[PDB]
């Protein structure tokens, strides 16, 4: 019964109008059992080529979404990584998520979804995923989306050159292969591995690990990125999980790039959200979408 | 495969007058 176009063509058609696109819960509930068994056929640390374009948090943001997808191409034009935070603080997180997995379901080679620590029930629960979903379905319909983000990937590397994570770097990170260990499903611990690569931060003003100020996981220094590059002989950390004012910021000379895609975040900040393109050979730019004021 | 980065940045006006703060 589900149709996985249909779904799309009524997300869609709200493009150049904050109006709602009221899908059938057994659709959602649909969506979220199909990309469930992707993601789980698909490894937990995703080996990702370029070209394609990669998105920061969007936080429920849905018409922020399309005009990223409207200046990028949409599916299957452009390959996407989006690095987590799909849900919370925003006015439409239903829709955002919805269409996200609509287009895993469709495009699931060219389309990558990756955690972040707002697909994690004790937070959304609480900053606002939770209460969408009982509002305008009722609590199974939580209950389901948490199942499905159980089982959503970690980390993604591009043509072995960038690594992707949406928090940051863990003092327990040695190979890779432990981030292949991780099984599925799985909830976000309150500390260790899966953790820190939701939750940390970097900090120009930290040498080696800091605790980190929102009382979970660590802050790592420039240098800490630098010996991490080496080792894995990789060339860039990208990453999300932090506001910041352009959409992008660099950060240990260029080494860690941050991306935030929600712009004008909350309606409590007046920020660009940025979207990287990273062209075949693994040349990065970025456009930036800004509120008029 | 060397990861380099473009100096030129590409911007776009988008709205302003829009409701993007959600209740918790
Ligand atoms: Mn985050």
């Amino acid at each position: 019964m589900l149709n996985i176009d249909s779904i799309i063509q009524r997300l869609l058609e709200v493009r150049g109008s904050g109006k709602n696109v009221q899908l059938q819960e057994n659709e959602i509930r649909g969506l979220c059992l199909k990309s469930r068994e992707i993601f789980l056929s698909q490894p937990i640390l995703l080996e990702l080529e370029a070209p394609l374009k990669i998105c920061g948090d969007i936080h429920g943001q849905y018409y922020d979404l399309l005009r990223l997808f409207e200046y990028g191409g949409f599916p299957p034009e452009s390959n996407y990584l989006f690095l987590g935070d799909y849900v919370d603080r925003g006015k439409q997180s239903l829709e955002t998520i919805c269409l996200l997995l609509a287009y895993k379901i469709k495009y699931p080679e060219n389309f990558f979804l990756l955690r972040g620590n707002h697909e994690c029930a004790s937070i959304n629960r609480i900053y606002g995923f939770y209460d969408e979903c009982k509002r305008r379905y009722n609590i199974k319909l939580w209950k389901t989306f948490t199942d499905c983000f159980n089982c959503l990937p970690i980390a993604a590397i591009v043509d072995e050159k960038i690594f992707c994570c949406h928090g940051g770097l863990s003092p327990d990170l040695q190979s890779m292969e432990q981030i292949r260990r991780i099984m599925r499903p799985t909830d976000v611990p309150d500390q260790g591995l899966l953790c820190d690569l939701l939750w940390s931060d970097p900090d120009k003003d930290v040498l080696g690990w800091g605790e980190n100020d929102r009382g979970v996981s660590f802050t790592f220094g420039a240098e800490v990125v630098a010996k991490f590059l080496h080792k894995h002989d990789l060339d860039l950390i990208c990453r999300a999980h932090q506001v910041v004012e352009d959409g992008y910021e660099f950060f240990a000379k260029r080494q860690l790039v941050t991306l935030f895609s929600a712009p004008n975040y909350c309606g409590e900040f007046d920020n660009a959200g940025a979207m990287m393109s990273v062209d075949e050979t693994l040349m990065c730019s970025f456009q930036i979408l800004k509120p008029a004021e | 495969k060397k990861v380099t980065f473009l100096e030129e940045v590409t911007e776009y006006y988008i709205s302003g007058d829009e409701d993007r703060k959600g209740p918790w």
